[PDB]
């Protein structure tokens, strides 16, 4: 039972609940961390910035697996189906590690362009008959 | 900005690092709410990366009101300006390349084949082919509405002057990244 | 899906919304829809107007 | 009681060709083929390219030397009652032969739009 | 658009694609007995393969693209293969071909077979 | 002395096409083939799909742009003397080419059923 | 076969395994549901142990997969064809 | 209102042949073919050689003995309204047969130029 990643104003910080920080033991924290943390870009990949560094984590060489997802490669894109297909592929490759273990059964992800200027991803994971009902929330804005 | 907009005009500038630049101290950087409120006032904003290098958060022109007085978001993005400039250049150079010096005649008249004559129905097809090339490139969105809105005619007051009304639909950039995770319990 | 009103009109920064759910509707499309109605009493401190349908998505 | 069809006009780069009768036009889309096992299961798509075929009289102002080197033109297959189909970037096809007094032209393109 | 890439070198897909792989079986047949069967042994690697073509209208850009594709297929390491059918998979190339015909001035045909770049130790040390 | 046959009408989604003469309609069922060894043995079945073929004069109200995009329609091959056959959920087939002034339509379906 | 003599010996030792093989195909007009079905069948073909196979010619039976392919001809947009050979599980 | 086409004259080494009607002339260039994968990709070139085919009535001043042995000649396919195409160094082709009263001649060449 670790802390929970609460999404406020487009970024996720830990929050309090009564005495201590609110806890969560479910797949919600596992997914929201495996999806929205930048992992190291490959040697051949091109970067959205004009710079030359590749993100990641210094503990990547310590935790036996690359940490997060390569969705930061789509920081700046135009509305074309190429970006939708790439986002679908990146989400699949980021979330495959769950299906490699037994914590999920199947993953189905689709990409779409909603109201102009919206990249919409629908990810459906099939939890087994031995999974704790996961956490549910909606991102909120204040101030 | 010039390098990015010359490589591809319809590409946002959401994350472009400024090389060899020193950001302000952490006590002077604008907060999220301050940047959000400042973006409405026609001033672009910056963000600070995980490293020390700073990047541009959004490039926005100082245009915030229409001619009549109300708010108008048409000329907000610099991408609209860049794409419009490129489209104007493409139109100019295609017309110059195709029809440098041709005689002008009415739509129904027919002359000897292999002659240098342009009719109002020829440049219409030329513009439609140019729009299809634009759509292949990736700068214009909808072709059916462009076809149904395009209008080309003679001046009817000056003998050699052709009036056109294109009205293209520009492509859109991704500002929001909406995600929805569903657990099939 | 996600309503266009979700993102407030006061923001022009790239935002990257995120949502989570728990239902079994996989397609997300409006198939022939089922709307089960439920009559029942509510104890004190209910804070709900009597005799008006209310849409509920969670036990909490 | 409008006119249905007749002689069809071909126009490349804005010049008429005065093609003889027999012009044909295949639009670009998806080809459907049946797939059969114990029963008929459905269709199986296959892409195709648009094509316009005609024959022109010989000795005209447009000759074979100009015809052969055609790789970027804007073709317009137009009928009498409108119904114009534009080929954006078309190119000549397999073989032109000046048999008798008619030159057989075939111009193919990647996409065909209706104007 | 059929725009598969191997190391950000683009190529066009054609001909037939193929993924093959199954479990390794050991057949157990006994002498003077009728009832037999097989026994499971792991699962063999998924050997993917595809056929790609490089063509243009210039006969020199085609040569340059073909040379880039050859020098990117014949490179040390594992590259991010992008395929409209396979997806995005990091694979290690096993063989390839570059077939022309001396009659087609723009066409260059490639046939590649790739293997997954998974590297796990045998002893699998623990604590 | 009833009228036998003549122009046969085609109705797709409840609208007529004015198909010219020459319409053909192959029904769906089982195809019989003969199996021969030392002596003739019997028949060997084989499934097939319903198909209706016709030609549409060009320049009409229904054009090639609308004709191409047809993958879920209900077809009604109706003869002069009644005897209508409904094609269940038809789709357009191999290739429409507009030669002369005629569009060659062919619609295949999984089930032809007499009404 | 015994040398320098006409006669030869033939003896039976049991029965060989049944090497049943088949070909299948899955196509859907959505062109994305076809890919989903192909991926699901790939995952169900590559799995540990022996799973039941329902077939019109063979019927319900327990077997183990030995090999399969996904031959798509690129030009075909909805077609995926598998060819599988299976052997009975040892009990 | 110029004359378009009619009897087309053939001249080898500066001498006419009196070819019967039906002469054909395929020029030299590049043959285009379509390459289709998931979509149409473009064109794939292919070289071809120029060729002039005609028929000569038999029994004339020029016979089969002279016609057979032709491996270095200059051919001039000239239409009625000018437009002459020259084959520099042509050679006779597959097979001459004198059926009825017509000798079928065909001359191939590496390059054809419009004079």
């Amino acid at each position: 039972t670790d802390l929970a990643i609460i999404w406020t104003n487009g970024r996720g910080d830990i929050a309090q609940d009564g005495i201590d920080m609110l806890t969560d033991d479910s797949l919600t924290t596992d997914v929201t961390i495996s999806l929205f943390t930048d992992r190291r870009a490959l040697d051949s990949d091109t970067l959205p910035d004009g710079s030359d560094d590749r993100r990641g984590w210094w503990g990547d060489s310590y935790r036996d697996r690359p940490i997060g997802s390569r969705l930061w490669l789509l920081s700046r894109e135009k509305a074309t189906p190429d970006t939708l297909e790439r986002a679908r592929g990146y989400a699949e490759e980021a979330l495959e590690w769950l299906k490699t273990a037994g914590r999920v059964s199947a993953i189905n992800v689709r990409a779409e362009q909603l109201h102009q200027g919206w990249l919409y991803l629908y990810i459906a994971l099939t939890l087994p008959d031995g999974s704790v009902i996961p956490y549910e929330f909606k991102a909120a804005f204040n101030g | 900005a010039s390098q990015a907009l010359s490589i591809d005009p319809a590409r946002p500038l959401q994350t472009l690092t400024l090389p060899g630049r020193m950001p302000p101290a952490v006590g002077d950087r604008f907060t999220w709410s301050e940047r959000n409120a400042l973006l409405f006032d026609g001033i672009s904003t910056f963000n600070v990366n995980d490293g020390g290098e700073m990047q541009i958060e959004r490039m926005i022109t100082m245009y915030r009101t229409n001619k009549y007085g109300d708010s108008d978001p048409s000329y907000l993005n610099v991408n609209t300006i860049a794409t419009l400039s490129y489209l104007r250049y493409s139109l100019r150079t295609r017309i110059t390349q195709k029809f440098p010096n041709y005689k002008l005649a009415s739509d129904g008249t027919r002359f000897a084949t292999g002659q240098a004559v342009v009719t109002p129905s020829v440049i219409k097809t030329e513009l439609l082919a140019l729009f299809e090339e634009w759509e292949n490139a990736g700068l214009v969105e909808d072709f059916d509405t462009f076809k149904e809105e395009l209008y080309v005619a003679r001046n009817k007051d000056d003998k050699d002057r052709l009036d056109v009304l294109c009205g293209p639909n520009l492509i859109n950039q991704f500002r929001i990244f909406a995600a929805q995770v569903q657990f099939i319990l | 899906d996600i309503s266009f009103n979700a993102i407030p009109s006061d923001v022009r920064v790239p935002l990257t919304y995120i949502e989570f759910d728990n239902s079994n509707a996989v397609s997300g499309t409006p198939a022939p829809r089922q709307r089960v109605l439920m009559f029942g009493q509510s104890g004190s401190k209910a804070s709900a107007a009597p005799n008006v349908p209310v849409r509920i998505r969670s036990g909490s | 009681g409008n006119q249905r069809q007749g002689v069809a006009f071909i126009r490349v780069n804005g010049m008429e060709l005065e093609s003889m009768e027999g012009a044909s036009f295949t639009p670009s889309g998806i080809t459907r083929e049946e797939v059969t096992g114990s029963r008929v299961y459905g269709w199986k798509g296959k892409p195709r390219a648009a094509k316009v075929e005609c024959k022109i009289p010989g000795g005209g102002p447009i000759g074979l030397d100009e015809i052969i080197d055609w790789e970027n033109i804007t073709v317009e297959f137009q009928a009498d009652t409108g119904e114009t189909w534009m080929l954006a970037n078309a190119w000549q096809a397999d073989e032109p032969k000046n048999d008798g007094g008619e030159i057989s032209l075939v111009l193919m393109a990647k996409q065909s739009k209706r104007i | 658009t059929g725009k598969g890439t191997f190391r950000n070198v683009p190529f066009l897909v054609i001909e037939e694609q193929k993924q093959a792989g199954g479990r390794r079986l050991v057949k157990r047949e006994y002498p003077l007995r009728d009832t037999g069967g097989v026994n499971d042994l792991g699962k063999k690697l998924r050997s993917r393969t595809f056929s790609a073509c490089i063509l243009n209208s210039n006969a020199e850009t085609a040569r340059d693209e073909a040379g880039a594709l050859m020098d990117a297929l014949d490179a040390p390491g594992s590259g991010e293969l992008v395929h409209p059918d396979f997806g995005t998979v990091d694979v290690m190339v096993d063989s390839w071909e570059c077939r022309t015909k001396a009659d087609e001035l723009n066409y260059y045909a490639f046939t590649v077979t790739v293997y997954p770049s998974l590297q796990d130790t045998a002893p699998d040390a623990e604590t």
